[PDB]
């Protein structure tokens, strides 16, 4: 059923599964009109579809044109998400199609379920975890390729860079969500922490810096410390 | 006016006939029910004084034969049987009514309640849901399952209701995924009305049969079927105007006849709030809305 802290290591067995995060699909800025009314301006968005075992990110860029002449956009965004996930699945060779898709937001269950009707043997599941995939657009390279795009377009990434060459999926996934947790709670500072030292760079084909094993420890500890500082501040603890 | 005689009454049981019912004591001289209106379907039903669970009953139509009730002590229930001998049947009936051991079907003549609950129920359509074609009447009880419940086990005893499923290929045209699942009009009008039921009257008849099985036997699968048939209409932006006005009458009389104390298991909170206040058809169930509010404001 629902994914939570109990059935957490399932993400790392050898059943193909993907997470689908729909939070950055329909993005707007809110502004005032000449007459003083409020209006929205949509910007480009992205479906965040991630295999947590391998790091394979299928970033489906959502061009603002898709909304042109449409009503109930936040509702439509959910259906376009499911249409695009289904199309991803159909495009994958059978042996690669996922056996589970885990939506990060319960509202996506019914659109996905309806779009996946041709794949009855793929289970659509909710989750009770509080995953931080909305901060995907705080990763500079993902935000850049989304914002530059001029047409619908899919871009493949590995969100783990080359970490799996030295650590396990479980660990990889925890580093990732820790880094994104920090990025969600205080982007300025999280980014400060990653980029302070100009001598540790990001490879042209990577998303994150090329930290050594020792350096990843200092980083994870600074991420941790930031997150607990920000919680104290929010609640006065 | 037709009659259903009872050979005997060996055990203490509560007998029901349509929306009427009587207590009959063990070996009370009770020999049947007289003055049953020809022209509608009827249902006679039983709840033993010992076993308050399993309510069970027979759906029938007098035009289709001479029917009677005999207790079977091996199987331990009142059974409906057909007497094929014309003469021998009028002979038992005349004797018992001359002996006056029979209760009269107690119809107030202002009351169109039974007619309103059964308007679209045809006996022929009943025998396609309770398939047992050696009998002109149909047996239902509290415990029978539906075909859709059997997909998620003995098919002889199945209630073969029409399968409705909002998340199915039948309901959702490829490419109109979003549109069909927010606006079920397609699924209602083309697939169900024009495809399977052929007309709104058979639709309504199953809907109404389903309600009555839920009410008289607390058949939980009938309750599901009834709500599904309601949700499908209320979730459809485009419905024949005649069907909307009939549905408001149908529901009015169902909600009116329901026992007040059973409103908790027989009425699905989500469906009813969706139909009355969220659906396309919120504004089209004026009678049903008004009764629901004044009688069961809690559920909403």
């Amino acid at each position: 059923g629902a994914m939570n802290s109990s059935n957490y290591a399932e993400l790392f067995n050898n059943d193909i599964k993907l997470f689908v995060d729909d939070t950055n699909v329909y993005r707007v800025t809110v502004h005032k009109t000449f007459e003083g009314n409020v209006a929205t301006k949509a910007i480009n968005g992205c479906i965040f579809t991630l295999n947590p075992k391998t790091g394979h990110l299928f970033l489906k860029i959502i061009h603002t044109s898709v909304w042109a002449g449409q009503k109930r956009l936040s509702q439509l965004a959910k259906w376009k998400t499911a249409e695009e996930v289904s199309a991803l699945v159909r495009s994958l060779p059978k042996e690669e199609q996922p056996k589970q898709i885990i939506v990060t937001r319960k509202a996506m269950l019914d659109p996905l379920e309806v779009h996946m009707l041709d794949f009855p043997n793929i289970a659509i599941r909710p989750t009770e975890l509080r995953l931080p995939f909305s901060a995907a657009m705080s990763i500079d390279k993902l935000s850049d390729v989304v914002m530059k795009a001029t047409e619908p377009q899919m871009v493949l990434f590995n969100i783990y860079d080359d970490w799996l060459d030295r650590i396990s999926s479980y660990t990889a996934f925890s580093r990732l969500t820790l880094l994104l947790r920090a990025l969600k709670t205080n982007e300025e500072s999280a980014k400060m922490i990653l980029l302070s030292d100009p001598t540790i760079t990001i490879k042209s084909y990577h998303l994150w810096p090329s930290f050594t094993d020792e350096q990843w420890i200092t980083i994870e500890s600074q991420m941790r410390d930031l997150i607990l500082t920000e919680y104290g501040r929010k609640y006065n603890v | 006016m037709n009659t259903v005689p009872f050979t005997s009454a060996p055990i203490e049981v509560t007998i029901g006939i349509d929306q009427y019912s009587f207590n009959v004591k063990e070996n009370q001289p009770f020999h049947g029910i007289k003055d049953i209106p020809i022209g509608h379907v009827h249902v006679i039903h039983f709840q033993h004084a010992d076993n308050s669970s399993m309510r069970y009953g027979y759906w029938f139509d007098c035009r289709m034969g001479n029917f009677y009730i005999q207790y079977d002590p091996k199987d331990g229930l009142y059974k409906m049987m057909e007497e094929r001998d014309g003469a021998k049947f009028e002979n038992i009936v005349h004797n018992f009514k001359e002996r006056q051991m029979m209760v009269s079907y107690p119809k107030i003549d202002e009351d169109d309640t039974w007619y309103n609950l059964t308007e679209f129920v045809q006996m022929d359509k009943i025998r396609k849901i309770v398939r047992k074609d050696e009998n002109q009447f149909s047996y239902v009880d509290s415990s029978m399952t539906t075909v859709q419940e059997n997909e998620l086990s003995d098919p002889a005893h199945s209630l073969n209701y029409t399968v409705i499923n909002f998340k199915s290929r039948e309901a959702i045209r490829p490419g109109h995924e979003m549109e069909d699942f927010l606006d079920k009009s397609y699924y209602l009008n083309t697939v169900m009305l024009q495809g399977i039921f052929k007309n709104s009257s058979n639709y309504f008849g199953e809907l109404q049969f389903a309600f009555l099985n839920a009410m008289f036997f607390g058949n939980y699968g009938s309750s599901l079927q009834w709500h599904a048939m309601i949700e499908l209409i209320c979730s459809s932006a485009t419905v024949p105007k005649h069907m909307l006005d009939k549905l408001d009458e149908i529901l009015y009389y169902q909600i009116k006849t329901l026992p007040e104390q059973y409103s908790d298991i027989l009425l699905n909170e989500r469906v009813w709030n969706i139909c009355l206040y969220s659906s396309f058809q919120k504004n089209s169930l004026h009678n049903t809305e008004k009764i629901m509010e004044n009688k069961y404001p809690e559920l909403l």
